[PDB]
């Protein structure tokens, strides 16, 4: 098949695995018209003469989306896309009906998997969705090899050796090795992404609780990779790897970005045969103190075993973790596996996943040693090197079937609705730029006065075990059991003294407050917090609210330490402030021009303040009737400020699933919509000219016509004569007459 | 008609805060309802009042007050140009009517400088007021094309008649006339001269003082309601429910999330449920325009165009016949009918 | 070619016009029903929007009060639904009385309501049924052609005696020095006489 | 009534006669002619009785 790099997925100068739904042979005959099983085609053209392709059924249904293709050529190949319901070629109900115009000799196509119907069009990939699509599984073609037609039809589960080399495809040759590789096996896409298409067969949602079984939304999943290294060839003599696969092996299977990832995880290979599956072998983490030992045994005497199960179990296993300090070998239980082993994820975190579910937190990995003892290869299907991505996905029986990265504006118009392509017509958007703002405080005349408290806590370990316990925690609040806030500002840090032990093995330890008992977060007193009084303790008072100090193990073990007592009253005598002023004589802050965060005068919110200059005879606040700043005088000084939200809504035009234009508020280019219109109240922004036939969507007065450009709408032309009177005159009396019938439907 | 409204799901809910963009996942099913109501309506009021307004060149031509004569037109009539691109302006009487009584400009509210003026201050909360289909020029085309059927009365070509002779011809329709000589016509141009100008007079500022104010009263208080539905939308945001604030923002600054979501879920299912209260308002009101329309309908076929016999109809008295004009949101007749003196 | 066209000329349009109707009529309906049932998985302020899961992790001392607070809930949403359908059933009623006129006026009888059945004269009308109403076909004539006319105010007799058609309708006119009378409608014409 | 504005006292309105107190009821310097409800509750101290 002589596609481009483009249609394969693949880079230049190189060699990798192409796997899906691939062409193979081709029907080089003139027998003019005939019917296929099919999931799919591929053709190509040059000759002057009409060629028509249709995905079909076995029998005519009266609800199914059809697609039918249509080729002719000239100068360059006119090539018309319909995806439509039709009359036993009359379609009434339309969710594509397109025109490309391509270059001769091209290899064009469709395929088909589940609901997503894909066009290939020679340099580019243009994506529907297609109620039902996966029942047109028959093919019919008209075209012959008299006039230059020939075709592939598409069956499935195709895995072809490509070689590419200066902008050329080289080879294209098909296996008959690769066996499970279309189950597996993939190559990287640009920018990261896993092929449309693909059976996500080992691979898990990752979780920190509860599951997802089936249904849509959106998550945040590290399924963008830098790389991919297929059957890896993992032994005991590969030593640790880096996260970042910049390693001498890895031969990574398609595009590859030279960066750091946030996990990396292990797509594991086994049998039926249990004797096959149960390898010996641990799995060890470099931390940045020590080596850290995972691995498990069939009773619970980890002691007598040290293995890894892949594959389907007949039988617990119960899994440990060793780390070792100074011959202070601690070694605990973590838990048990499921019955079936399939895939291991571990986050450069610590964060360690079987199957999607959390096991063990460590407290930073720097590099792993996957160190199964074997005598093949044949352990692992691939490695993958990965990070976060908002991601919609279509969930079932736990597993991914629809992976939708959401970068592109359509893209993400799928995820704000969670819907697996729209309905032609128009939406609202705003894509909130979510970041970190700066943040402004404006308040009523006051002189700044500060004190600090730390809480802190300093920790032994090893009173006669690790894991169990911490030996003994001391707990202070600036050295005393209870300080309290006399001044009108104040900050509170919290701090865990490691650096105590000289030789932080007490980095194995996590010791923090939880949430606790009072309608606040600790670590948020320090935003503008007001109160009457507060009062900090670390001893039990009467009636006061607190913030337990859990301890930690490397979240196996939990067991609380003590607790953060505090009182308070309401009222503002003391505020909170985020970090020590000092200088200062007066305290305050005031951003301009770009988002803030901003408390003024007790209102709180975000937008943009700017400066202006009107005779606002009155107040200092000005608020809507919904309670939001619009601006505010600035006290001392006749200055005002204007406060807006910075994430303004807009208007957007859909059709054709793709973005048309849209219409908005703000003189900008947008979503790749590059023409700017200025309309009496509002701006349009296209791509469309100004010449376009007709609107296909209208509102008031205009339309929007199939290129996005703007049509005016005109009122139906109709007229007649009046009534004759009785003058002497020249009148116009009908004679010949027709009829007309008209249909008027009213509900009863 | 009336102007449509739409509302965004999530900014009239958490004001751009990311944090709810996360929480109302689990109300899709039930926010885009509210969407999906409010375009559609829109959608179906816009096609409705666009059938109505049709349009003919002759007749629009022909609505010179030259064709007029001794009866005047001129406060009724649209004027001719106002030396634009645009086929027509507002009479006398529609200048009169709207700035009595009385689309927001979106672009400037985007540039800060001034303190906001209501329109913007809703538009922040998500609740965006659309461009009207009536729009002056379709109205003009269309009262035009009706204004100029009264004299183009039914010769060849597109000739017109004098008004004199179209009412002539709309008396004998009453009653056959027997007299050569229309002694009648001077009178009747007199005295609905003096009519016109009482009643402007009247807007302005006679029993048709008595009927002049019902209108104006109505008028006003179709304007007053659109008002005060989209002020109850907006102020219900003040609504504290049970949570320590009323801005999202405030309680983040607060609480962490596992208490922080439940503060905000509490908003959340308040302000969905203000937004479900709304579109119900929006559709009763629809449905009482659409009645209206049809009798509106009515009368432009049989008091217009073709002169009804419909006693109690179109006018308490004879009915010759009737000059439309365009009215905030809808339509005004002036029904001119003869009176029995003598 | 109105078949044709609910299968798949003008009455294109008024075809178009009357299945978007009735397609609005059956998708409301739809909608109003997967709202209310939607609302039963608005877990109010409560563990869970499942009673039993409510009562088998609370005893009643406190099971009571979140299930209370779901049962107010679900009878607020029921308030709501009623409310709706109620409205609904008015604009019914408001069709339903113009419904009943046309099928008098313009099925049984045949009005003269210019503007009223059918935007032309008014022949006839067929009346079928349809989802939850009523589909009329409304017969008109329409003219194609009509003739110039040399129109007669009147005919006055010696110079002294005035005479016109009694009947403001009718046209007196000179058929190239023939004299008849038309209707002001039709091209029907006859010989006057002096009974006219 | 007090109009409070940059938290000083801009209009000082004390409630004594009938229609001071209909202007403080609604929270409203003037009214609107036309027809108004009102309820001026005596509040004071009560028995209490006990059945
Ligand atoms: C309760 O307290 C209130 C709270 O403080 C009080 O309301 C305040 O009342 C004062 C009256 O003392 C307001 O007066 C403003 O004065 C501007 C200042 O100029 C005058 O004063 C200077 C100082 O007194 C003089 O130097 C200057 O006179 C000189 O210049 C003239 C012009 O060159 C000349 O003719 C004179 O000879 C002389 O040489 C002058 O006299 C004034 O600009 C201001 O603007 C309003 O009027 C403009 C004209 O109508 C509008 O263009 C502006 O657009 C203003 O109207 C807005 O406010 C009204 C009041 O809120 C609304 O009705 C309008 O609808 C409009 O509101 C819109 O805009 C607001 C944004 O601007 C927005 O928030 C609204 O939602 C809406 O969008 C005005 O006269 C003062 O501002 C009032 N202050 C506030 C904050 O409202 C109320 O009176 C008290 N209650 C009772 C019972 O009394
Ligand atoms: C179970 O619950 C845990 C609960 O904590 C959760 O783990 C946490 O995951 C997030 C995601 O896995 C980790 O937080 C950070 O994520 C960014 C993600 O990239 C996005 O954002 C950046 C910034 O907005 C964009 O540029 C980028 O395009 C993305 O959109 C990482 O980049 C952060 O890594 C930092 O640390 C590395 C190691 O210290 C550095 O090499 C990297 O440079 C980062 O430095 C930045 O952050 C420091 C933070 O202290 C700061 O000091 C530096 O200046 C600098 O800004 C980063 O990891 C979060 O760490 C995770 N939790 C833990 C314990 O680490 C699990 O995901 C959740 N699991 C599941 C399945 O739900
Ligand atoms: C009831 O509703 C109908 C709709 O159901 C209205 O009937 C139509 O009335 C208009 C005027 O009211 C008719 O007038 C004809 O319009 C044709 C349209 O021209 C435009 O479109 C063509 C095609 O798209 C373009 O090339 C052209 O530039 C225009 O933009 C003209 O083409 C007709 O003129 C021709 O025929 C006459 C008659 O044979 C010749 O004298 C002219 O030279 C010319 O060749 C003409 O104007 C339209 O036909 C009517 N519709 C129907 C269905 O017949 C009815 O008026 C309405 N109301 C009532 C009471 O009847
Ligand atoms: C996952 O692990 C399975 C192992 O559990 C592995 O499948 C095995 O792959 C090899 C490698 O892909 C197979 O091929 C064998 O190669 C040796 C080569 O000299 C032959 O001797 C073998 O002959 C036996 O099997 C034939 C086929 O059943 C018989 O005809 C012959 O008598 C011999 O018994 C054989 O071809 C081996 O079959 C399969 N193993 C299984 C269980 O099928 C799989 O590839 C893994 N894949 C990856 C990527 O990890
Ligand atoms: C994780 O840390 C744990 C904490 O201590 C480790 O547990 C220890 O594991 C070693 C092996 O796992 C035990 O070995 C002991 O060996 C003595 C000596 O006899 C054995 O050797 C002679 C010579 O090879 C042979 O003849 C005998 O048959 C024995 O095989 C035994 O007598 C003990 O019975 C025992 O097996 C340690 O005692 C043991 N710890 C505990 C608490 O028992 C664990 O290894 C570490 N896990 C990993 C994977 O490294
Ligand atoms: C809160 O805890 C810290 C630790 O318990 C105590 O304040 C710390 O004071 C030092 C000295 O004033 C600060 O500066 C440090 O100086 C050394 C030597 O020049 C330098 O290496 C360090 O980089 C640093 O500058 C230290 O910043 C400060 N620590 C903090 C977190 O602010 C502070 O006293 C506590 N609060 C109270 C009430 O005691
Ligand atoms: C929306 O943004 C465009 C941004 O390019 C603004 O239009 C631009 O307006 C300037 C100012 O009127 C144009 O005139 C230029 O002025 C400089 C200074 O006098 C002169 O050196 C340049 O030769 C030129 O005249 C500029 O042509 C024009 N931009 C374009 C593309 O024509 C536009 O007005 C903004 N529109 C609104 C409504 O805010
Ligand atoms: C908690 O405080 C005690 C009290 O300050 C610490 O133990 C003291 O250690 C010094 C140095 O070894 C001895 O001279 C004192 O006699 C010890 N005091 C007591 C009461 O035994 C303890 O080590 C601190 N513990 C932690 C975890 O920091
Ligand atoms: C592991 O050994 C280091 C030495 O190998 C221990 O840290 C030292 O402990 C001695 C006395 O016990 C102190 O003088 C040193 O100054 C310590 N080191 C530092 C940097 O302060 C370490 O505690 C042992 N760690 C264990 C058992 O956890
Ligand atoms: C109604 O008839 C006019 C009369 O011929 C149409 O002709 C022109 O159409 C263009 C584009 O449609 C307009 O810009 C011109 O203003 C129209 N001409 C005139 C003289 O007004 C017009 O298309 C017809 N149709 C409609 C719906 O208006
Ligand atoms: C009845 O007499 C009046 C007088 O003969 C005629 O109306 C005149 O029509 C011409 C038409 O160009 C106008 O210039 C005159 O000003 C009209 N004159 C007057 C005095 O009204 C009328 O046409 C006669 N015929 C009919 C049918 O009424
Ligand atoms: C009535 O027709 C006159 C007919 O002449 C209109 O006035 C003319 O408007 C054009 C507009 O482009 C000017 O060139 C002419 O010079 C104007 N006429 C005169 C006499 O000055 C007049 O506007 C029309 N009136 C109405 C109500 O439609
Ligand atoms: C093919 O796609 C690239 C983007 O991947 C674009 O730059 C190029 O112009 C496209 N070429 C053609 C012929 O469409
Ligand atoms: C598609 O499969 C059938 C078996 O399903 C096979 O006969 C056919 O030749 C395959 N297609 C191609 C292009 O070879
Ligand atoms: C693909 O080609 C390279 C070059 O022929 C060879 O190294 C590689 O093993 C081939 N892979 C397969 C699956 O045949
Ligand atoms: C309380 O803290 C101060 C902290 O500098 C310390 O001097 C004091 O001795 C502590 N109080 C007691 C009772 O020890
Ligand atoms: C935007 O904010 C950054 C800080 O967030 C500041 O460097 C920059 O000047 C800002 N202003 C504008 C208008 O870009
Ligand atoms: C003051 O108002 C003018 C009013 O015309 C505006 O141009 C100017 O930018 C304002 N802003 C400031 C801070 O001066």
């Amino acid at each position: 098949a002589n596609l481009s790099m483009l249609q394969l997925g693949v880079p230049d100068n190189s060699s990798t695995i192409v796997t899906g739904l691939l062409p193979t042979h081709w029907f080089c005959a003139n027998q003019s018209t005939s019917v296929y099983s099919a999931n799919g085609f591929f053709y190509i053209d040059v000759g002057n003469h009409r060629s028509a392709f249709a995905l079909h059924t076995g029998y005519y249904d009266a609800n199914q989306y059809y697609i039918y293709v249509t080729n002719e050529i000239g100068l360059n190949a006119s090539v018309t896309l319909k995806i439509c319901k039709f009359s036993r070629s009359s379609s009434f109900d339309c969710i594509v009906n397109l025109l490309f115009t391509e270059q001769l000799g091209a290899p064009l196509g469709i395929t088909i998997s589940g609901e997503t119907v894909r066009l290939h069009l020679y340099n580019v990939t243009r994506t529907f969705y297609v109620p039902a699509a996966y029942k047109l599984t028959k093919l019919s073609v008209k075209c012959y090899f008299n006039y230059s037609c020939v075709f592939s039809v598409v069956n499935a589960t195709v895995t072809v050796n490509v070689t590419t080399h200066n902008g050329r495809v080289v080879n294209y040759t098909v296996c008959d090795d690769c066996n499970g590789y279309t189950d597996n096996i993939f190559s990287v896409q640009q920018d990261g992404r896993i092929p449309n298409g693909f059976p996500f067969n080992n691979w898990f949602l990752l979780t920190n609780g509860s599951t997802l079984v089936d249904g849509v939304s959106r998550l945040y999943q590290p399924l963008r990779l830098t790389c991919l290294w297929p059957v890896p060839g993992l032994k005991s003599s590969t030593g640790f790897v880096y996260f970042n696969a910049t390693g001498s092996d890895v031969n990574c299977n398609g595009y590859q970005h030279n960066s750091v990832v946030d996990v990396m995880r292990y797509n594991l290979n086994f049998s039926a045969n249990s004797l096959d599956n149960l390898k010996s072998g641990v799995i060890v983490f470099k931390t940045l103190q020590y080596d850290v030992l995972f691995y498990c045994s069939n009773s619970s005497s980890g002691v007598l075993d040290t293995t890894i199960p892949f594959g389907p179990s007949s039988q617990p296993y119960y899994c440990f973790i060793n780390s070792t300090i100074n011959t202070t070998h601690v070694s605990t239980f973590v838990g048990i596996l499921p019955p079936t082993v399939r895939e291991i994820v571990v986050a450069r975190t610590g964060q360690f996943y079987i199957n999607g579910f959390k096991y063990f937190d460590l407290g930073f990995i720097e590099a792993v040693n996957f160190n199964v003892t074997t005598a093949s290869a044949t352990d692992f299907w691939t490695v993958a090197f990965a990070t976060f991505v908002d991601v919609l996905v279509n969930v079932s029986a736990t597993n991914i079937q629809n992976l939708l990265y959401c970068d592109s504006p359509f893209e993400k118009l799928q995820c704000e609705h969670l819907q697996f392509g729209l309905q032609d017509g128009f939406y609202s958007a705003n894509f909130l730029d979510d970041n970190v703002l700066p943040e402004t405080y404006v308040a009523l005349p006051i002189y700044y006065q500060h004190t600090d408290i730390n809480f802190t806590a300093t920790a032994s370990f090893g009173g006669s075990c690790y894991v169990c316990k911490p030996h003994q925690v001391n707990i202070s609040l600036n050295g005393n059991t209870s300080v309290c806030v006399r001044t009108s500002h104040f900050s509170i840090r919290y701090i865990y003294n490691r650096v105590k032990s000289g030789s932080p093995g007490d980095s194995s330890w996590h010791i923090y407050l939880k949430s606790g008992t009072c309608p606040f977060s600790f670590s948020k007193l320090n935003n503008f917090q007001k109160f009457k009084t507060i009062c900090f303790s670390t001893v039990e008072v009467p009636g006061s609210c607190n913030f337990p100090l859990e301890a930690t193990w490397h979240y196996t073990s939990y067991t609380i330490v003590g607790a953060l007592y505090v009182t308070w009253s309401e009222g503002n005598s003391i505020t909170g402030v985020p970090y020590p002023v000092s200088g200062i004589r007066e305290f305050s802050n005031l951003v301009l021009n770009n988002c803030t965060k901003y408390n003024i005068y007790d209102y709180v919110g975000t937008g943009i303040i700017r400066s202006s200059n009107q005779s606002l005879a009155g107040g200092i606040t000005y608020v809507s009737n919904s309670g939001n700043l619009l601006g505010f005088k600035n006290v001392s000084t006749g200055n005002i400020f204007i406060v807006t939200p910075c994430n303004q809504p807009d208007q957007v035009a859909v059709y054709q699933q793709s973005i048309i234009g849209a219409m908005t508020a703000v003189n900008e280019s947008r979503y790749g919509l590059q023409n700017l219109l200025q309309l009496p109240n509002f701006y349009y922004v296209s791509n469309g000219g100004n010449n376009c036939t007709t609107a296909v969507m209208t509102y008031s007065n205009f339309g929007i016509c199939a290129d996005g450009s703007l049509i005016p709408v005109r009122p139906r032309n109709s007229s007649d004569n009046g009534i004759s009177a009785i003058i002497t005159a020249n009148l116009s009396i009908p004679s010949n007459w027709t009829t007309s019938v008209q249909v008027e439907y009213l509900q009863i | 008609t009336s102007t449509p409204i739409v509302v965004d799901c999530a900014t009239y809910v958490c004001n751009g805060n990311p944090r709810c963009k996360n929480l109302l996942k689990q109300y899709t099913s039930a926010c885009k309802t509210i969407e999906d109501a409010l375009r559609l309506s829109a959608h179906l009021e816009t096609n409705d009042v666009s059938s109505m307004l049709t349009f003919d060149s002759n007749a629009f031509s022909l609505a010179n007050v030259t064709s007029f004569g001794d009866y005047n037109l001129s406060s009724v009539l649209p004027q001719r140009n106002i030396r634009s691109s645009r086929i027509a302006g507002r009479s006398a009487l529609e200048d009169l009517l709207f700035s009595k009584v009385v689309d927001v400009d979106y672009k400037s509210c985007t540039k800060g400088l001034s303190i906001a003026d209501l329109a913007c201050a809703q538009y922040y909360n998500g609740i965006m007021v659309l461009p009207g289909v009536a729009d002056a020029e379709r109205m003009a085309m269309y009262t035009g094309s009706l204004i100029g059927g009264m004299v183009l009365g039914g010769l060849t070509s597109a000739a017109a008649i004098p008004f004199s002779l179209a009412l002539q011809a709309r008396l004998n329709y009453v009653a056959l006339q027997t007299d050569v000589l229309q002694e009648n016509q001077k009178i009747l141009a007199a005295s609905f001269n003096k009519a016109i100008n009482n009643i402007v007079a009247s807007f302005s500022s006679a029993e048709a003082i008595h009927t002049v104010t019902i209108a104006l009263n109505k008028i006003q208080d179709v304007v007053n309601q659109q008002g005060s539905a989209l002020n109850h939308l907006t102020s219900q945001l003040r609504h504290n429910f049970q949570a320590i604030s009323n801005s999202i923002q405030a309680i983040y600054d607060r609480l962490d999330s596992i208490q922080a979501d439940q503060q905000v879920d509490r908003l959340i299912t308040g302000r969905l449920a203000a937004l479900n209260a709304f579109v119900s308002q929006v559709l009763n009101k629809y449905t009482e325009v659409r009645g209206s329309r049809r009798l509106a309908q009515q009368k432009i076929n049989e008091c217009v165009k073709s002169q009804s016999n419909r006693y109690g109809f179109c006018g308490n008295g004879t009915h010759i016949f009737s000059i439309v004009n365009s009215a905030p949101d809808g339509l005004l007749f002036l029904h001119t009918v003869l009176l029995p003196t003598d | 070619n109105i078949v044709a066209s609910f299968s798949s000329a003008e009455a294109i349009h008024t075809v178009t016009i009357a299945l978007n109707k009735i397609q609005d009529v059956v998708n409301q309906q739809g909608s109003a029903l997967n709202h209310l049932t939607s609302q039963l998985r608005h877990n109010f302020q409560a563990i869970s929007n499942s009673i039993q899961a409510i009562y088998d992790r609370l005893d009643s001392i406190q099971a009571d009060q979140q299930v209370d607070r779901l049962i107010t809930g679900r009878l607020a949403a029921l308030n709501a639904f009623v409310s709706q359908v109620l409205n609904k059933y008015t604009e019914v009623r408001g069709s339903r009385r113009l419904a009943q006129q046309k099928i008098n006026e313009c099925v049984k009888s045949q009005s003269n309501r210019y503007g009223f059945c059918g935007n032309g004269t008014h022949i006839f009308s067929i009346v079928n049924s349809a989802p939850d109403g009523l589909l009329f076909l409304h017969t008109v004539l329409l003219p194609t052609d009509y003739k110039n006319v040399k129109a007669w105010s009147g005919i006055c007799v010696d110079g002294i005696y005035g005479y016109v058609l009694r009947q403001p309708n009718l046209v007196l006119y000179s058929d190239n020095g023939v004299f008849r009378v038309t209707s002001r409608v039709m091209f029907q014409p006859r010989l006057p006489v002096l009974s006219d």
